[PDB]
């Protein structure tokens, strides 16, 4: 025995799915000081005195703090929290902090080069080891713990049985000092579980219920853990217990007087639906997701008026194919276009959903209301560079000429923009990555004045309605008109042109549906005359 | 080209018997009780 | 003793209805189902919203439903000090007998 | 519920009495919320306040059930000249992105 015990556990304790970093932290530290001391004299080396800790809120950091705590045949951990050696006396802060080291300096100049090690976990360090450049306050109890603290871990005198946890929220905030080689090295970072930890965190946190039999059979965890995405242990134990309080409150009544429902409620089972409305309306990931944008384009779903819907959809499915299975052309670009009201946003929604890419993105002009321009690419800049982070992405720029504020009196418009986009569209992501940009436009000829169209490597077309047949199938498909309305109105139409959109064909029909039924009909074919206008 | 400051004060943990009282200590311990 | 109509709130029923749900319902049930759930109760309540739609109202009135020791009140910025780590020490000293009553009993 | 946004423009000669037809158009409908953004409020703002408070103005609207908002006196919100032209971008380029915003669901 040196120092750890014959049972290793790791999935008792409570800690989920934190096993490359735990396999790598005891790879770099606790490996010199387990081994036989000829070797290590051989080599003359010495050990590692410093690990930082850092994450977003809630990934297990606190949980560690304690288990190594117990997961260790050493004398005993020594655990401080942050802010609680400060005191309004002079000079007590540094006796206090002083205090802590007393024993393995006592213990190393009794046996050196022998003995065990002592592990201080300074839970909060970022409270106490703040930048000492101004600090703008009277007294420098701020830079004299810091100081104090600095030439403790590294002086002339050598400590080698010492070893410090340091474990932060924000890295940003920590002096520069210790940071640096020689001071807190081996610096690991704690992400989100992505999925098989998701699972291992679930099974953890419900094996109890399973324990007593209190989980109904039509609860699956596997379709939880593949549903929820995104999400840190504390949300994924917040789910859980949100789902029990649903069902705890569903087997009580109180409204005048608290009353329990006893002998009603002896026999209780969490049911899917439980889950399933505490993860739609009890718990929402901090990270957050795109639910809203995309049942937000997509309003009144997709319809098949013709032949011409279909081939945009399979060019889309060709182009995804083809950034799937290529190794010469790592990124590709295609442009939508059409005249105005014509659907070319939903559609290059769909095409982006249609393909499975982990990562997908839409940025839009709704976001950036009252920006100037700078910020506009800052913005997309940073949008960019995220998508820059996965083997696989796609991020759809629609509506263009809104984002270079073109107008065409003079006309005037924004460089910065134009520049950033021009360039954007053209460098290849790291090496062995690729993605996939789609555009959307209104205005061909203008973008082709501006030498843009030829950055793009392809465009398909979206045309609208135009035959007296195509509208009377949509009409049909829709479901308003029919039996003696429908027979007029294909009687009006002589096969004749018919130059309208679907948003604008909408519009007419709500509008068209607000008077009585002897006027509906008249009503309709007035405004498709009228607004009809030509080709 | 301004910035109002404020300060934060601390107590000194004052001693009777950090100076001119252990000479009066020994005037107590090496006088009185000799 | 307790009636939601004797405290005078009306116009909220969902809101009520939804923190009782959430809070006040693992302290209710017999004490053993609890117990083999082996679920921690919830700690933290934030309510927001427009000057004068009811905030202090519900804090009061939740205050005094409950068969217990008293609320502690903390008027704004009330733990501000001058001497240099006092104000740690003030917010330390608000959770100091819930600290005594957990060690000393337990459940 | 297939268009839950809807707009209409008012046009005519000047001194002709379009801003006291609005203004009895929105108080016939009893609609909850209404609120009139008018440009007499904003005398000597840069464009950037103008933005921004139109911004405001809208985002209060999207708070409620539902709501008729007036924008009155167009060709002035946005400055305009005929000598030139000149006007201001940013005011244009906001109201044209805020015609073409539905709001959240189901309102
Ligand atoms: N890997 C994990 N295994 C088990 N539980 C986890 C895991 N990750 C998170 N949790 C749960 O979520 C919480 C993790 O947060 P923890 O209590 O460790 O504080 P923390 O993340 O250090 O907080 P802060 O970010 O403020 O420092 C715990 O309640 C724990 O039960
Ligand atoms: N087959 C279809 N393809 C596209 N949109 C359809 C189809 N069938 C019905 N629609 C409806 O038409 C809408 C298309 O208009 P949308 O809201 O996407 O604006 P748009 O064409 O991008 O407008 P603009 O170019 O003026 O900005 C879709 O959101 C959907 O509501
Ligand atoms: N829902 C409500 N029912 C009854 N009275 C209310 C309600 N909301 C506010 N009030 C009245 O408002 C006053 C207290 O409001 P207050 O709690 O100070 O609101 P806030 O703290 O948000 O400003 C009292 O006169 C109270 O009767
Ligand atoms: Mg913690
Ligand atoms: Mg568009
Ligand atoms: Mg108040
Ligand atoms: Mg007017």
């Amino acid at each position: 025995q040196s120092i750890i015990n014959p049972d290793w556990n790791f999935e008792k304790m409570g800690i989920g799915g934190l096993d490359k970093e735990f396999s790598d932290i005891f790879r770099r530290a606790f490996a010199s000081r387990v081994f036989p001391p000829e070797i290590v004299e051989q080599m003359g080396c010495k050990h590692v005195k410093g690990i930082l800790l850092y994450g977003p809120p809630g990934c297990g950091k606190t949980l560690l703090a304690r288990q190594i705590g117990k997961m260790l045949n050493a004398r005993e951990p020594k655990v401080v929290n942050g802010p609680e050696i400060l005191n309004k006396y002079v000079g007590e802060s540094e006796a206090n902090i002083r205090k802590l080291f007393a024993d393995a300096e006592e213990e190393q100049r009794r046996l050196g080069a022998n003995s065990g090690l002592h592990i201080i976990i300074f839970d909060e360090i970022d409270a106490i080891c703040k930048q000492r450049g101004s600090m703008a306050g009277s007294t420098g109890v701020h830079d004299t713990v810091v100081n104090q603290l600095l030439s403790k871990i590294d002086g002339v005198e050598q400590l080698n049985n010492i070893l410090v946890i340091g474990m932060t929220n924000r890295p940003d905030l920590i002096d520069e000092a210790l940071l640096r080689p020689g001071r807190l090295e081996v610096k690991m970072e704690i992400g989100l579980p992505d999925e098989k930890g998701r699972l291992q965190i679930l099974h953890i946190h419900t094996a109890r219920m399973r324990g007593h039999q209190l989980l109904s059979a039509d609860v699956d965890i596997k379709e939880l853990a593949v549903e929820t995405k995104n999400f840190s242990g504390a949300e994924l134990e917040g789910l859980v217990r949100a789902a029990q309080s649903t069902a705890m409150n569903r087997h009580i009544k109180a409204s005048t007087k608290v009353e329990v429902d006893m002998e009603k409620a002896e026999s209780l089972q969490v049911t899917r639906g439980d889950f399933l409305a505490s993860l739609e309306n009890d718990i929402k990931p901090a990270f957050g997701t795109n639910q809203e944008d995309y049942a937000s384009y997509i309003m009144n779903g997709i319809i098949k008026w013709g032949d011409p819907v279909t081939r945009v959809l399979d060019d889309g499915e060709l182009l995804v194919q083809q950034t799937k299975n290529s190794d010469r052309t790592p990124l590709v670009s295609v442009l939508l276009e059409g005249p105005p009201h014509s659907g070319k946003t939903a559609l290059a929604a769909k095409i982006a959903e249609e393909s499975n890419f982990p990562f997908i993105k839409i940025c839009s002009p709704d976001k950036m209301i009252g920006f100037s321009e700078t910020a506009k690419c800052q913005a997309m800049k940073k949008i960019f560079d995220d998508a820059y982070k996965s083997q696989l992405s796609c991020v759809v720029v629609d509506d263009i000429e809104r984002l270079l504020d073109y107008v065409p009196i003079g006309p005037r418009f924004s460089n910065l923009v134009l520049q950033a986009l021009l360039v954007l569209l053209k460098k290849a992501p790291p090496q062995g990555r690729k993605l996939l940009i789609i555009g959307t436009t209104s205005r061909k000829d203008v973008l082709q004045e501006m030498e843009m169209l030829n950055a793009f490597s392809t465009t398909i077309h979206v045309p609208n309605i135009a035959t007296g047949e195509q509208l009377l199938e949509a009409l049909e498909l829709l479901g308003n008109f029919k039996d003696k309305e429908r027979t007029t109105i294909a009687q009006q139409v002589k096969g004749k042109k018919v130059w309208i959109g679907i948003k604008k064909l909408l519009m007419l029909i709500e509008m068209s549906l607000q008077m009585d039924p002897e006027y509906r009909v008249r009503k309709f074919l007035a405004l498709l005359r009228e607004e009809g206008a030509s080709p | 080209i301004i910035m109002d400051s404020s300060i934060s004060k601390q107590a000194l943990s004052e001693i009777e018997t950090r100076h001119s009282e252990i000479i009066k200590l020994e005037n107590s311990i090496r006088e009185l009780h000799d």
